[PDB]
RNA sequence: CCGUGAGGGAAAGGUGAAAAGAACCCCGGGAGGGGAGUGAAAUAGAGCCUGAAACCGUGGGCUUACAAGCAGUCACGGCCCCGCAAGGGGUUGUGGCGUGCCUAUUGAAGCAUGAGCCGGCGACUCACGGUCGUGGGCGAGCUUAAGCCGUUGAGGCGGAGG
RNA sequence: AGCUGGGGCUAGGAGUGAAAAGCUAACCGAGCCCGGAGAUAGCUGGUUCUCCCCGAAAUGACUUUAGGGUCAGCCUCAGGC
RNA sequence: GGGAUGACCCCAGGCGGUAGGGGAGCGUUCCCGAUGCCGAUGAAGGCCGACCCGCGAGGGCGGCUGGAGGUAAGGGAAGUGCGAAUGCCGGCAUGAGUAACGAUAAAGAGGGUGAGAAUCCCUCUCGCCGUAAGCCCAAGGGUUCCUACGCAAUGGUCGUCA
């Protein structure tokens, strides 16, 4: 039921914290807990038990989930938008109102 | 009948009641083959 | 020396059992109240 | 440079193991190794361990140096109770609780 | 959970922005801990925000084994501490003085009630009438109620009646 | 006029009782639960920050009144004389 | 009286106090002030102070802690101040390492297992039940049965056993 803007197909701007600045693709998103993981930005070390593959291996680089409202999607040209939405026929959109473009895949 | 303490006994004197209380530290005598400690009188732990 | 709960599963099925309340209006009332509190045991559970 | 060890939660009670850490404080790492072996206490047991982890700690650690190893200082704080129902004459129940222990040696280098 | 049953009826919320929830090594049977590592912060480590008090403990300063007491207070002195000193803080040897709090009673230190100690909960209110006082509005007058209209938490109308 | 298992019936001013006001689910001269209910209590207890001023009574009359009250007396505040 | 119509100097007096009457203040929660102001260069809360203001209730300031809130001047409204109620809920003391550890049928040794054994396993000896303390059945109980891996707790000690 959570409405989103950022999909998995998006290229967004990490726009806040250590991360801000860069820019990167959507990898996975969870609904459920608001956020957004964006392959590579947001890096953490884990610590691994020795257990087969890190067999001999202790820790483990992951990239950790964002909150959705940390990124916005890039629109081609820009590093702006929000969201608008264009009808036409029959139905269905994302216009840049910043403007005015695709998101699409 | 039944008799009870009539004041909660005192920090002070329960403290010193416990005066006695401290203890001692074991009887401790050198080995005659081995190293190690032993009580007097008694057979030795290591090389009896 | 003998106490009071001596149990025996057709007493207590026969006197607390459901179909027991459900037999006499007092009796209709106390499981209307039950179930209205949200009891979870209507009545009690003999094996 | 100095180093410890805690056991906590150890389940004994601190009046009681209290008494035999009064035997080894100041001592010399060996006497008080000596000292708790013939000491007659179950707390000479859980000090013992205590003693030793922290002179783990201390070689294996802090690079301190065994042989001149003493007990600088050491104590047990009460850990948390746990109470029990003990049933009694005419009805009665009263709670006794069994208690806790929270062991602390803490060794330093001797200075010869 | 208690009760045969009708029925009674609790406690118990909070790591971090993020699990990045501590791989590995050391003592250990384990539990627990010490290094390592994470983290802005780990006496935020999961018995996890803040972390009071009673209560227990370790270290230090002053002190006490020919004194006797509601435990304090006045004074001088010794020791320890902060400093610019004529200064101040701590402690307490000797000397003066000195019958706990509350309650209830003509009278309580009272050998009369209550209280082991700490924290939190805990008792003169509201409505409508009445009566005085007071701050204002209008004054031979003053004043609306139900309701009607309107309203970003906007007010006005309404004179039955009193 | 025996003891006993199992199955039944009788109950709250009611039952039952070789009779003690015994027993009726560990307190029966009237069971327990929930409710009227925050019954009532002329009685006992308790009543929570600070400073300033003043400052009583324990008597009289009536009282199914006597350790409770009503009026008077004695306190206090405002205005007046 | 000082004529400043005063917030103020001078002079003169009064100021023990329970039931009570009266008056001025402090503080707590909340609202308007507020789309503001304080705040990570650190809010509320906490711990200290020998410092400053107040007669006092209180308010400041400073350091430490804490880490996300607070809320002036002026005014408004209350679930507003606790030491006692054999009060209520919780927590922690004292008695105290004290009484006990639940049938006086009774134990000893060797060996095994295990980090650890008076308490587990085996052997041997000893003791106690035997119209029972043995064995079957009915209630009632409800997986307690069998076996493997366990010992935090439960077991009135211990436990490797249950
Ligand atoms: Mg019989
Ligand atoms: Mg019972
Ligand atoms: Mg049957
Ligand atoms: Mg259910
Ligand atoms: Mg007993
Ligand atoms: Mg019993
Ligand atoms: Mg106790
Ligand atoms: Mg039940
Ligand atoms: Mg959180
Ligand atoms: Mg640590
Ligand atoms: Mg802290
Ligand atoms: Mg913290
Ligand atoms: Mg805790
Ligand atoms: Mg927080
Ligand atoms: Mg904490
Ligand atoms: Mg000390
Ligand atoms: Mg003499
Ligand atoms: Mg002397
Ligand atoms: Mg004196
Ligand atoms: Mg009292
Ligand atoms: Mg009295
Ligand atoms: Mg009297
Ligand atoms: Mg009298
Ligand atoms: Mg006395
Ligand atoms: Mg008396
Ligand atoms: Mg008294
Ligand atoms: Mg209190
Ligand atoms: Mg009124
Ligand atoms: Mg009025
Ligand atoms: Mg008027
Ligand atoms: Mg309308
Ligand atoms: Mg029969
Ligand atoms: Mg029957
Ligand atoms: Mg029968
Ligand atoms: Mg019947
Ligand atoms: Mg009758
Ligand atoms: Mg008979
Ligand atoms: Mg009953
Ligand atoms: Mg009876
Ligand atoms: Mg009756
Ligand atoms: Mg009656
Ligand atoms: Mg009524
Ligand atoms: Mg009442
Ligand atoms: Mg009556
Ligand atoms: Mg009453
Ligand atoms: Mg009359
Ligand atoms: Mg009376
Ligand atoms: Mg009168
Ligand atoms: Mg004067
Ligand atoms: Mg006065
Ligand atoms: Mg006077
Ligand atoms: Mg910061
Ligand atoms: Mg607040
Ligand atoms: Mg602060
Ligand atoms: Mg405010
Ligand atoms: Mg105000
Ligand atoms: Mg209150
Ligand atoms: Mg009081
Ligand atoms: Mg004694
Ligand atoms: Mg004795
Ligand atoms: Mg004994
Ligand atoms: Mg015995
Ligand atoms: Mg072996
Ligand atoms: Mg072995
Ligand atoms: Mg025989
Ligand atoms: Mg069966
Ligand atoms: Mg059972
Ligand atoms: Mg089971
Ligand atoms: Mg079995
Ligand atoms: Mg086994
Ligand atoms: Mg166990
Ligand atoms: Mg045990
Ligand atoms: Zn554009």
């Amino acid at each position: 039921r959570v409405k989103m803007h950022v999909k998995k197909g998006d290229t967004v701007l990490v726009a806040s914290g250590k991360y801000k600045g860069r820019v990167g693709k959507v990898k996975e998103v969870l609904p459920k807990k608001y956020a957004v993981i964006v392959e590579g930005v947001n890096i953490v070390k884990k610590a691994v038990r020795v257990s087969p593959k890190y067999p001999q291996g202790g820790f483990i680089e992951k990239e950790a989930p964002l909150h959705a409202s940390k990124v916005r999607p890039i629109c081609p040209a820009c590093g702006k938008p929000t969201r608008v939405r264009k009808k036409f026929l029959e139905n269905g959109k994302k216009i840049r109102v910043c403007a005015k473009c695709g998101g699409a895949l | 009948k039944h008799p009870v303490p009539k004041k909660k006994t005192s920090k002070a004197r329960r403290d010193a009641r416990r005066s006695h209380h401290a203890l001692t530290p074991p009887t401790l005598v050198p080995c005659p083959e081995c190293k190690a400690m032993k009580p007097p009188h008694t057979v030795c732990p290591e090389c009896g | 020396m003998k106490r009071t709960w001596q149990p025996n599963r057709r007493k207590r099925a026969k006197t607390h059992g459901f179909r027991a309340r459900m037999r006499t209006p007092g009796g209709r009332k106390v499981l209307k109240r039950r179930r209205q509190k949200g009891r979870w045991r209507l009545t009690p559970a003999v094996r | 440079m100095e180093a410890k060890a805690i056991a906590r939660y150890v389940r004994i009670s601190p009046r009681k193991v209290r008494l035999v850490v009064d035997l080894i404080r100041g001592k010399s790492l060996e006497e008080a190794r000596n000292i708790l072996r013939y000491t007659n206490k179950r707390g000479a047991y859980f000090v013992a361990k205590v003693l030793e982890s922290a002179a783990a700690n201390a070689v294996n650690n802090h690079d301190m140096l065994e042989d001149r190893l003493y007990v600088k200082a050491a104590y047990v704080d009460e850990g948390p109770a746990l109470k029990r129902v003990l049933p009694r004459a005419r009805g009665r129940a009263d709670i006794i609780k069994k208690r806790t222990s929270h062991i602390t040696v803490i060794l330093g280098e001797k200075h010869g």
